[PDB]
């Protein structure tokens, strides 16, 4: 190009972070959110109660972690569904968390641990 | 326009698991050759020099 | 199976096209009233005669 | 909010407005431009000497009619070319032109007519 | 033949794929020094007898 390089984009993460979860018929660990406007969601980010992301300081909220790749502009999602869903109850997940900036991980994990979410150590 | 198959992902995961165990076995064998069997985390499991005095 | 929207790593299905063609009328031309009279010059003349 | 529909987009105009032009070993009727930053070019858009679009009041400064589609963020044309080109010398083009808001079409046509470009009436 | 980078009505070419496999060092396990001793218990004992 006129810069010698063009990047078409990293692939968004897949929903492989779930290792164990309750398999109740109506969904035990899955909770349904509604997109905040102009907000992009990817699998692995910690979400507050009102669908928003956890920022610096407010690590205590940490309601759930997203498991879908919602696209904000067209209001649709990774699999074509109108809502964003996260894991918010007892489950075991890989610690591939996406945290904003300033949000330490120890406080976020401790808040999630009190809610039954366990993080299996992952390695690469 | 080709979709991925479950078999491909399966094969990838099992191959990675075998590779991980192989490299861990190599590391453990090297540690045993050194003289003390120390885990990658640093936990001591066998001190041969004090066992055999 | 072409590609997904806003991602080059997922696939969606191009089910098809919906063509929308304009409508034309051909009743008068189908009546076939006019007779073809090919000619070589750019103008022609006729004679009008009436005994009355 | 999925407001009902998703419009993926409309096809950009194709380079088919050229009916006749003085074609030589080189581009007698076509000239090259250095693309302006954050500027998108489509086929049939009038350009000035510096390479920007003709705005209101600048109709007499019309220089050429763009015949390639340029992507501002990619900085490449739709043909994988590095520079934008347009027809500025004697040629015959289709009447389809893409002018900006408040641009006098008649004033643009007279300006391009003096340079040698004529616009065959197109109909639908 | 796949969709173009910035247009859904133009095409491009997918030349192929390149891979970057991480490198692993197997040398000690290739020497074959350790002998397999399968066991049916969680621990084993040995007797150390020596004389002077």
């Amino acid at each position: 190009a006129y810069q010698g390089f063009t990047k078409l984009g990293e692939r968004e993460p897949l929903n492989d972070i779930i290792l164990w979860e309750e398999i109740t018929p109506t969904g035990h660990s899955r909770k349904e959110y509604a997109p905040v406007a102009s907000t992009e969601y990817r699998v692995g980010e910690v979400l507050k109660a009102d669908g928003s992301k956890v920022a610096a300081g407010q690590e205590a909220q940490a309601d759930s972690v997203c498991i879908v790749n919602f696209y904000a502009d067209l209001q649709l999602s990774y699999h074509g569904q109108l809502k964003v869903v996260g894991i918010y109850r007892d489950a075991e997940l890989k610690d591939l968390l996406k945290l904003e900036s300033g949000v330490d991980a120890a406080a976020v994990k401790s808040a999630l641990k009190a809610k039954g979410i366990d993080f299996v150590p992952t390695g690469l | 326009n080709e979709l991925t198959t479950e078999a491909v992902v399966r094969a990838k995961k099992l191959m990675k698991i075998r590779t991980k165990f192989d490299i861990t076995r190599e590391f453990l064998f090297m540690q045993a050759l050194k003289g003390k069997v120390i885990d990658a985390n640093g936990v001591l499991y066998a001190d041969l020099y004090k066992q055999f005095d | 199976l072409t590609n997904s929207e806003k991602s080059r790593f997922f696939l969606a299905d191009l089910t098809g096209e919906v063509q929308s063609i304009p409508n034309t009328y051909g009743y008068i031309s189908g009546l076939g009233l006019f007779r073809s009279a090919p000619q070589t010059q750019t103008t022609f003349l006729m004679d009008l005669t009436d005994w009355d």
